[PDB]
Formats: structure tokens, C-alpha cells, sequence
């Protein structure tokens, strides 16, 4: 699992049951290069077919 | 003397003007386009947009995206974009090292993709000091 | 329509017509240095124009050929590439017909095969010279190996490199030679005219490509 | 061999003129600058 | 036909070389 | 005797020959050019100065064969 | 004399292979000629100026071919 | 005699297979020369320093079989 | 005699037949050359060594045909 | 005596047709080889010791008919 | 006198033809060979491995070809 | 006699006409290999394997011809 | 007498020309081969499972022409 | 006799160009059956079938290489 | 002797060159057909019925040779 | 003697000649056609029309082969 | 006679020849052809129309060279 906002990671951390990594943030406005961060880990974590 | 230039982002239009040529960097080839241009569409990709405008030659350096570039209306579907000297030197620089420091991690075939997008990412910078 | 010899004897039969063409183009080409240029300018002057030009053009295409030893042997270019594209002007170009010299036959320098052969020579010993003092004083021509296809060569292939230029040279000067000859043996000099520029062509072509060619024999030659 | 070739190169010779005003306005501008 | 005629004049032709050097080149 | 017999012939042979290859030449040669041009009218200039400079090559290597022949039959060295 | 035969059978190989070159020259220069005009019509002066400016060429060395077999079956000095 | 036919046809078989193929290689050579014309700014320099040279090389390729076919005519050495 | 008649065909196929190859081979290798170089304008100062050492190389290839053609002329032992 | 005259003429033969194999590959390489170059700068060194391996191989494959060549030409024990 | 000008003969074409298959074999294995280096320049080992691999076989196919070209001449069990 | 020139130059034919197709052949196959090896780096399993298994088919090709080399050398039967 | 002379051109002509094909053959099957294995790491032998089977089928092509080689040679009828 | 003579090599040719064809041909069903199970493996069966469905015919073509040779050689109806 | 071998060769190069155009049409036909069944295998009565269709076809190109080769060899109407 | 063997061995090479393009022309036709099912396997309607049709006139170019095959063997005009 | 051998000679050649060209024309013609069929079934009137006046052409095309041959065997007032 991928979490985007803080709240989100801050939920997600608590609890590892879930098996979650690799969580960003970007907050007040999605910025281009906030995106292409989230696009180029989403992008290399499917180049692998581990995830589909 | 020129093409109406359409430089797009997910959240933005870059650079919206008209100049001289047009020497975007695809994957196969840096294809330098100027006025009344036969319709190609390029898969443009890292690289600078080296555009020479009359006044100067100023450099735009592009992360990645497309270009419908045909007759005088070309639409530069662009990933992202950071237009003319926004960007700048010294911190591009020491960004270039730390893309080195990046390329260095780890992990097979997962994360060498990424390892990949940071070396192209100091392609891009390299766009600076030579701005 | 004879390209053998002057009979100029010197004891052992050397070749006029290499002799007098020789000296008439290198003598012209060292006289143009001061037609108008005799005390040069920063501000560029009536042959100095002419001259700044093709000094730049050598640098151009040298220094990125040569390498970081581009110094030594920015005489090596120019005297090569200025001599044998106006040599060449005067082979393809001057005339000599209503007077002929009893001996032999004069057009041209690179005419006879000892020409180009010494030019050739010249440019493939100054890279082994280059090599002398630029690669292991122990092995210089026949210094690589791979493995094994290559234990007699890398001097087999430049025992005829000189003789590459050389005839390069060869067949391209009597090229024009034969062009120009055959269509005023047909008919009278005015319908070739169509061609003639053609035959001009290769004739101002080979400047740059023999300065690029012994250039890059040159920028072998660094190591 | 002369008079054909002369011609034709005078039409060379004076578009080399030419060529050579055209050489100035390559070396003039680096000069003029 | 080779003998020695091109070396006799490839001398002549290095001396050129190396003077029109001298006094174009270094000027 | 039967020089001038085979003079005849070789010159033919070599007039045939001489025209193959800078005929495809010149030909994939203004297929690239028109191509260029297709693509760009406003180089066109500086693509027809590249077009001329190697049609002339060619025209060049075809009058190679033209000068044999006019050797071999008009003027011949040997008979 | 059998010389003139083999004149003949010379100028006959002489411009039938001649036109290999040049046929398939002017084709593909052709084809992707109109190709282009596909993609800019707009472009058609110098495209004619350049097409014909190849087409001249590979048409001088067919000339060629065929004017030398003329001037084997011709007036010719061997013969 | 029979010496004169053979190098005679040596000299003609010469330039013509010297011809066909350096033709073609330089026709290629041509249209990946305009191959970058359409890339015009970066071209009018860089390619045309290129083409001269390769074209000039695949110029004398083939008159590496001109000089032979004149030595064959011209300066025949046995005879 | 005929030794020699077979020594003048030997040095003239050898020429043309040699050079036929290299010639549509160097054509071919300038065929991504130049190409490359509009491609990539920065990048000629390995190109102008990578190729440049295959063209010394190819025209080394030819120039053993000229070694071979013009001693099976003049300076050939048998005859 | 005849056997000399098939020996000049199979060196003949055997250098061009030696000689024509390896150079269109060596073509086809070393226009690979600078497309490469030019696409990916950023490999040099890997580039140029495979062109140079290319080189070599096909040099080989030329004196490999050189070699007969110089046998046919110098030393035969037979003739 | 037939059986070795026949010989000699047979050597000749023998190392003309078969040199010349493998020429264009390795060249254009080489060829994208190193494009594929230039895409990825990674996983050099295995790849040159398979390079080199090819390539020796192919040379094994031509040094076919040069044992007979030698071992005709030299060591003859006919004559 | 008669015979063991016919059956010499037999062989010479033979094994050139052997050596000429596995060439072009492995040309192709190796490469496609190094070009489908180097993309896809990882998954060659049997992939070398199968390259060495056409080889070893195209060697057998050739060496179909090495065995009439032998048969044509040899003083075997009748000739 | 001819017999013999012309069973050994038969065998020599027989397997050159019945190795020609099959090489090309089975090389571009190679290429295309290893082009499909290397791409998706499936079941090697399974997708094998077409190449062997040609591979096979284009060695029997060749055997074909080799029995009739085997034919001539030895078991004769003729000679 | 004559007919002894021609009734082999008509044999050895007809069996050779009758198998260069076959050869080329099963090569690219080879390949593009390759390539199309790269694909996808899906049916694999009527993939088999329509390839050896094919291969019937592409061995009868390997018949017809000697049926036109064996009634010559085994019982020449003339001889 | 005369009219009875030149009926052999007749026969010999005809079903020589009988079976080479079809042999490489079939398996062009059959590499675009597996490509057919790989792409969609929905159709295969069809794609197959169309395909033993155009292989009959081919099949009777080569039964052309075939038949007129029954009637050279056995039933000759003139000898 | 020369009078009705050169009416055999003209329909030998005619034969011969005749079914190399057909074949090829069947091939390249039949390929695209069973595309044609690859992407699209609902034109079968008339796909089947134009398939046994226009082959049938790829045949008809070869009935001409089998008309100039059949004149001579049941009644030569002449002999 | 001593003649019209040649003649049969000439229709022979003459079919084949004439067989060959528009064979692999129809073949590419009809290709496209089907690939348009493949690509829309709508227009498949203009479809016919092309597909039947080019490839009847082209059975004109070899009938121009067939009447000479059947005109040429029959009563010709030649022979």
C-alpha cells in the first residue's frame, strides 16, 4: 500500500498489519514534481512485474 | 519566421510563444523543427528543448512527454517542463551528485528504473550550467 | 597523354616534370604571402583575409582531429592541404599547349606517381615519427594484440596506408587529367563546357578531404 | 584547353569574388564584434 | 619508376614546408 | 588485328556498367532529399546544396566511364 | 570484319545496361517524391527544382550510355 | 594482339565494377546525408563535413579502379 | 603471351570485383553515419575516430586489391 | 606455361572475391556502431572495443584470401 | 599440365567463395551487436561471449574454405 | 588423366558453394541473438543453447561439403 | 573419359547448390528464433518445439542433395 | 558414353535448385512460427499442425529434388 | 548421344529450376499463416482452408516441372 | 543432332525459367491473405474469391509455361 | 537445319522470361490487395476493379512475348 497524505501515513504506520511501504506527500497544492515522484515510484514499482 | 509552440504540463502551460526552430530530444533522434513543418508526432523524452529564439538561444530542459508537432500548431505534451533560466546552476550541479548517489542504491530490476528516471533527471539539470 | 619523365639527368634520372611544376606552384603559393599582407593587422588586410581563413579552418580541423598535441604539426595540414588543392588548380586549370617542352610532358605535380608517393611517404613517416617519440619507445607500429588474429598486423596495414593516400591522389589527379584531355580530342574546346565544372568540382573538393584524410592518419598518429 | 576553361573559370573566379565578399561577411562579423 | 626521384624531391618539398611555416605560420 | 575488336566490346561493357550504380545512387540519394524537403520547405536551400554536391559525385563517377570509353575508341594508346 | 559485330553486339550491351541504374533511380526518387508532396503540397516549386535537378543528372548518365552506343553503330574510328 | 584484347576488356571490366558498387554505397550515404537536413541548424555544417569526406572516400574507391584502367591503356607496363 | 594476357584480367577483376564491395559497404556504414551526426551534434569527436578508423580500415580492405592490381602489373615474378 | 596463367588469374579473382564478403559487413557494423554512438553518448569505451573487434574479424576474413593471394603470387611449390 | 592448372584454379575459387558469405555473416552480426551494446550496455559479459562465439564459428565456416585453399596447392595427392 | 581435373576443380566448387550460405545464415541468427539477448538480459536458458544447436547445424552445412572436400581430395574411389 | 569427369562436377555442384538455401534457411529461422525465445522466458524447449523441427526438416533438405552426392560418387552405375 | 556423362550432372543440378528454393522458404515459416508463439503460446497445436502441414509439401519440393534425378541414375530409360 | 543428353540436361535443369519459386512462396505464405494463427487462432478452419488452398497451388507450380519431366524422361515423343 | 535437341533442351529451360517469379508472386499474395484472416477473419467471403482467384491468374501466367512446355512435345512444327 | 534450333531456343527462353517478372507482380499487386481487403471490405467493387485490370495486364504483359513464341514455332515465314 502507497499513502499520499500525511494523515494517511500517519494512520498507515501505526498498523503494519497491512503490509504498507513507501508513502509520500504532497500538500496545499499537488505540485508537477510531487506527481512525477509519485508516477516515477508507481512507474519502477510496476516495471517489476512483483506488482500488477 | 516561426510556429505557434504549445509547451504542456499535468498542472501548467510552460512556454506558450512563437520561435525560430525547435530542437526537442526524442529517443531516436533530436529533431530539429522550424516553420511550416510536415506533421511528425515524436515521442519526446529527456532532453533539452534548445529553442533559438532571435534574441537568444534560451534553453528549456523537458523530463519527458510528446510532441503533435505539425503545421505551425504543435501542442509539446510534455511530462515536466522548467522553462528558460528558472533553473539554476550550482544546485543542479550538487542535484547531479546526488542523482549519483542515487544511482548507486540497489535492487535488481525493481528500483533500477528509478535509479534511471534520477540519471535522467541530471540529464535535465545538466541544461543549467550550460544555460 | 605522357606521364613518365623529363629526361633531366642528375646521375640517376630524375623526373623533370615533377621538377618544374613543383617549383612553379610552391613558388606561388609562398608569394602570395605578402600581396597585400607584408605587415599584418589585428584588423584583417588584403591577404590576410585570404590567409586568417584557412589557418582557422586547419585549426578547426585539426585540433578536435590531431588532439591534445595540435601544435607541433599545424604546419603538417596546411602545407599539405594549400599545396595540393592549388596544385591541383594548377594541374586541372593552367594551361600549357602551344608550347611544349621537347622532353616531356607538364601539367601537373601529383602527375607522376613520385609526387604523391613522397607526399604520402612524407605524412606516413611523420606518423611513425609521431609514434616515436608518442607511443612505447619498444613497440610503436606493431605494439597491439588482441586475441590472437592480429600477430603480423598493424604495420601490414600501414605499409600500404602510405601507398593509400598515395594512390587515392594517384587516380584522382589523372581522373581530371584524362576528363580534360579526351573531350578537346573529340571536338573543339566549347561543347565540354557543360562538364568542365564538373571536372572543377572533384578539383576544389579535394582540399578538405585530403586535409581531413592525412588529418585523421595525423590524429591516428597521436596515441 | 585554354579558352573553355579560362570562361568557365571566370565564372567560377567571379562568383569567387563573390564568395570571398561572402567569406567577409563570415570573418568581418567575428572582427566587427 | 621509383628510384629516388621521389625522395629528391620530397626533400626539397620538406625544406619548403618547414621554411613557409617559419615565416607565414609563425607570423 | 582484334584489339580494336575487344576495345569496341570492353567500352561497351564499361559504358553498360558505369551508369548501375550512381543510377540507385542518385536515386535513394532524391528519395532522402525529397523526403527532407517534404518534411522541411524552408531548408530547402541548404538540402538542394547537399543534393547537387552529391549528384555531382555522381555525375562525376559516371563520366569516369564515359572518359574510358572515349579512351578505348577515340583515343586509344595502343591502336 | 567481324570488328563491327562485335562494335554492334557491344553498343548493344552498352545501352541496354546502361538504364538498370538510372530506371530504378528515377523510381524510388519518384516515389518518394510524391510521397512527400503527400505530406507538404506546399513545397511543389523546389520540389520540382530539386526532382528535376536529379532526375537531369540520372537522365545525363543514361545520355551518356546511349550517346557512346550511338557512337560505336555510328561514324566511329575503329570501324 | 591477344595481350592488347585481354587488358583491354581488363581495363573496361574495371571501371564498370569499380563503378556499380561505390555508386551505390554512395547513393545510401546520400540519403542518410539529408537524413538530418530535416534537422536543419544542426546539420548545414556538421553533415556536410562528414559527406564530402565519405563521398570524396567513396570517390576514390572507385578510382582506385580508374587508375588501374588507365595503367592497363595508357602506361602499359609489359608492353 | 598468354600468361601475361591472364595477368592483366587478374589485376583488373581484381580491382573492380574488390572494389565493388567496399564501395556499397563504406556506403552503407556513412548509411547511420551522418545520420548519427545530425542525431547527435556533440558526440563527433568519437564519431570522427569510431568511424574514420572503419573507413581507414575499409579503404585498407580496397587498397589490398590495389596492392595486388598494380604488381600483377608491373613487377610480377612469372612474367 | 598454361598453369601459370590459371595461377595469376585464380590470385586475381581470389582477392576481389575474398575481398567483397567481410567489406558490407564491415559497412553494416560500423554504421551500427556510430548510430549507437550517436543515440547513447554515454557509451563510449564498450562501443569502440567492439567496432575495433569488428575491424579485426573482418580484416581477417580479408587476408584470409590475401594470404592465397600471396602464395599464388610469391611461393607455390608445385608452380 | 590440366590436372594442376585445374588445381590452381579450384584453390582460387574455392577461397573467393567462401570467405565472402561469412564476411556479410559477421559483419551484420556485429552490427547489432553493437546496437544492442548501446541500448544495454549491462549485461556485457554473456553478450560478448555470444559475440565472440559467432563469430569464431563463422570463422571456422571460412578457415574451411582456407585449409582447402592451402592444403590443395601445397599437399596435392593427385599430381 | 582427364578426370582428376574435373574432380579437383569439383571440389574447389564444392566447398565454396558449402561455405557460402552458413555464413549469411549465422549472419542473421546471431544477430537477432545478441540483439534479443542484450533487451531481454536475463532469460537466455536455453537461448545459448539453441544458438550452439544451430550452429552445430550450420557447421554440419558446411562440413556436408568438408566431406565431399575429403572425397574429392583423397585418391579414393574411382577418381 | 567424360563420365566420371562429369559424375565429379555432378557431386561438387550437388552439394554447393544443395547447401545454399538451407543456410540462409536455417540462419533467418535462427535469428527469428532467438528474436521470439529471448522476449518471453516461456517454455524454451516448447517454443524449440517449431525451430528444432525445421532446423531438422531443413538438414534433411540438405541430406537429400548429399545421398545423391554419396550416390554419384561411390555407388555408380554409371562409371 | 555422353549420356552417361550429362545423366549426373543433370541429376546433381536439378536436385540442387530444386532444394535452394525449399530452403529459404522453411527458414522464414520457421522464424514467424517462432515470433508468433513469442506472442502468446496459446494453441500451439494448429501452430504445430499448420507447420507440418506445410512441411509436407515443403519435403515434397525436397522429392521432386531427386525423383528427376534417381530414374536417371538408378535405370536411365536411354541408357 | 546428341539429342538424348541434351534431353537429360533438358530434364536436369528443369526440374532444377522447377521447384525453387514456389519453395520460397510457401514459406513466405506459411510464415504470414503461423503469424495468422498466433495473432487470432478464431478462424484456423479458414486461415488453414485458405492456406491448403495456396499450397496446392504452389504444389502444382512444381507438378508443371513434374509432369513435363514424365514426359522427357520416359515418354519421349521424339527419341 | 542440332535439329529437335534444341527444341528439348528450350523446353527444359522453359519449364525451368517459368515457375520462379509465380512462385514467389504466390508466396508474397497468399501471405498478405492469410493476414488478412490474422486481423480481420470475417472477409472470408470474398477473401476466399480473391485467393483462388488471382492465383488463378498467377497460374495463368504459367499456363503459358505449360503452353509452350506441351507445343513442342506433341507436335513440334518443325521436327 | 543449321537453323531455327536458336528459334525453339528463343520461345523457350522467351516464356520463362516472360513468366518471371509479372509473376512477383501479381504476387505484391495482389498482396496489397488483400491487405486492403483486410483493412475494409466496403469499396470492394473499385477492390475488384483494380485488382482485376492490374493482374490482367499482366497476363498481357507475358501474352506479348507468348504470340511471338507460338508465331515464331507455327508457320513463321522465317522458319
Amino acid at each position: 500500500i502507497i499513502s499520499i497524505g500525511k494523515k494517511g501515513n500517519t494512520y498507515f504506520i501505526r498498523r503494519p498489519e497491512i503490509p504498507v511501504d513507501r508513502y509520500f506527500d504532497g500538500t496545499n497544492l499537488p505540485t508537477a514534481k510531487e506527481a512525477q515522484a509519485i508516477a516515477d515510484d508507481v512507474f519502477s514499482l510496476f516495471v517489476s512485474e512483483e506488482v500488477d | 519566421m516561426t510556429l505557434n509552440l504549445c509547451v504542456l504540463t499535468p498542472n501548467r502551460s510552460i512556454w506558450n510563444s512563437e520561435v525560430k526552430e525547435i530542437i526537442l530530444s526524442t529517443n531516436s533522434g533530436q529533431i530539429g523543427v522550424l516553420p511550416n513543418h510536415a506533421p511528425t508526432a515524436t515521442a519526446v523524452d529527456i532532453g533539452i528543448l534548445r529553442i533559438r529564439l532571435n534574441d537568444q538561444w534560451l534553453t528549456l530542459a523537458l523530463m519527458g512527454g510528446f510532441a503533435r508537432i505539425g503545421n505551425n500548431e504543435i501542442t509539446i505534451l510534455v511530462n515536466d517542463a522548467e522553462r528558460g533560466s528558472d533553473i539554476d546552476p550550482q544546485e543542479a550541479q550538487q542535484t547531479l551528485e546526488i542523482a549519483e548517489a542515487n544511482l548507486r542504491k540497489a535492487e535488481g530490476k525493481r528500483q533500477k528504473i528509478e535509479a534511471n528516471l534520477a540519471l535522467r533527471r541530471a540529464r535535465t539539470r545538466v541544461e543549467a550550467s550550460n544555460t | 597523354v605522357g606521364q613518365h619523365f623529363y629526361w633531366q639527368i642528375g646521375g640517376f634520372q630524375i623526373h623533370g616534370q615533377v621538377l618544374i611544376t613543383s617549383w612553379v606552384v610552391i613558388a606561388i603559393l609562398l608569394g602570395s604571402a605578402a600581396i597585400a599582407v607584408r605587415s599584418p593587422q589585428t584588423i584583417p588586410t588584403g591577404g590576410q583575409n585570404f590567409f586568417e581563413y584557412v589557418l582557422e579552418f586547419i585549426r578547426d580541423v585539426s585540433k578536435t582531429q590531431i588532439g591534445e598535441e595540435y601544435r607541433p604539426w599545424v604546419p603538417f595540414i596546411g602545407t599539405m592541404f594549400l599545396f595540393i588543392f592549388v596544385s591541383n588548380w594548377s594541374g586541372a586549370l593552367l594551361p600549357w599547349k602551344i608550347i611544349q617542352l621537347p622532353h616531356g610532358e607538364l601539367a601537373a605535380p601529383t602527375n607522376d606517381i613520385n609526387t604523391t608517393v613522397a607526399l604520402a611517404l612524407l605524412t606516413s613517416v611523420a606518423y611513425f615519427y609521431a609514434g616515436l617519440t608518442k607511443k612505447g619507445l619498444g613497440y610503436f607500429g606493431k605494439y597491439i594484440q588482441p586475441t590472437p588474429i592480429l600477430l603480423p598486423i598493424n604495420i601490414l596495414e600501414d605499409f600500404t596506408k602510405p601507398l593509400s593516400l598515395s594512390f587515392r591522389l594517384f587516380g584522382n589527379i589523372l581522373a581530371d587529367e584524362l576528363v580534360v584531355v579526351v573531350l578537346v580530342s573529340l571536338v573543339p574546346l566549347v561543347v565540354p563546357i557543360p562538364v568542365m565544372f564538373l571536372g572543377l568540382f572533384t578539383s576544389g573538393i579535394q582540399a578538405l578531404i585530403f586535409a581531413t584524410l592525412a588529418a585523421a592518419y595525423i590524429g591516428e598518429s597521436l596515441e | 584547353n585554354l579558352i573553355n576553361l579560362s570562361v568557365v573559370l571566370g565564372v567560377l573566379i567571379f562568383f569567387g569574388k563573390g564568395v570571398l565578399s561572402d567569406l567577409l561577411d563570415n570573418r568581418k562579423q567575428r572582427i566587427l564584434n | 619508376d621509383f628510384n629516388l626521384t621521389l625522395p629528391i624531391i620530397m626533400a626539397e618539398f620538406l625544406f619548403l614546408m618547414f621554411a613557409l611555416d617559419k615565416i607565414y605560420y609563425t607570423p | 588485328p582484334l584489339i580494336a575488336a575487344a576495345s569496341v566490346i570492353a567500352a561497351g561493357l564499361a559504358v553498360g556498367l558505369a551508369s548501375i550504380g550512381p543510377g540507385v545512387g542518385q536515386g535513394t540519394a532524391a528519395g532522402q532529399a525529397v523526403e527532407g524537403i517534404a518534411r522541411q520547405p524552408e531548408a530547402e536551400g541548404k538540402i538542394r546544396g547537399t543534393l547537387l554536391l552529391s549528384l555531382a559525385f555522381m555525375e562525376a563517377l559516371t563520366i569516369y566511364g564515359l572518359v574510358v570509353a572515349l579512351a578505348l575508341l577515340f583515343a586509344n594508346p595502343f591502336v
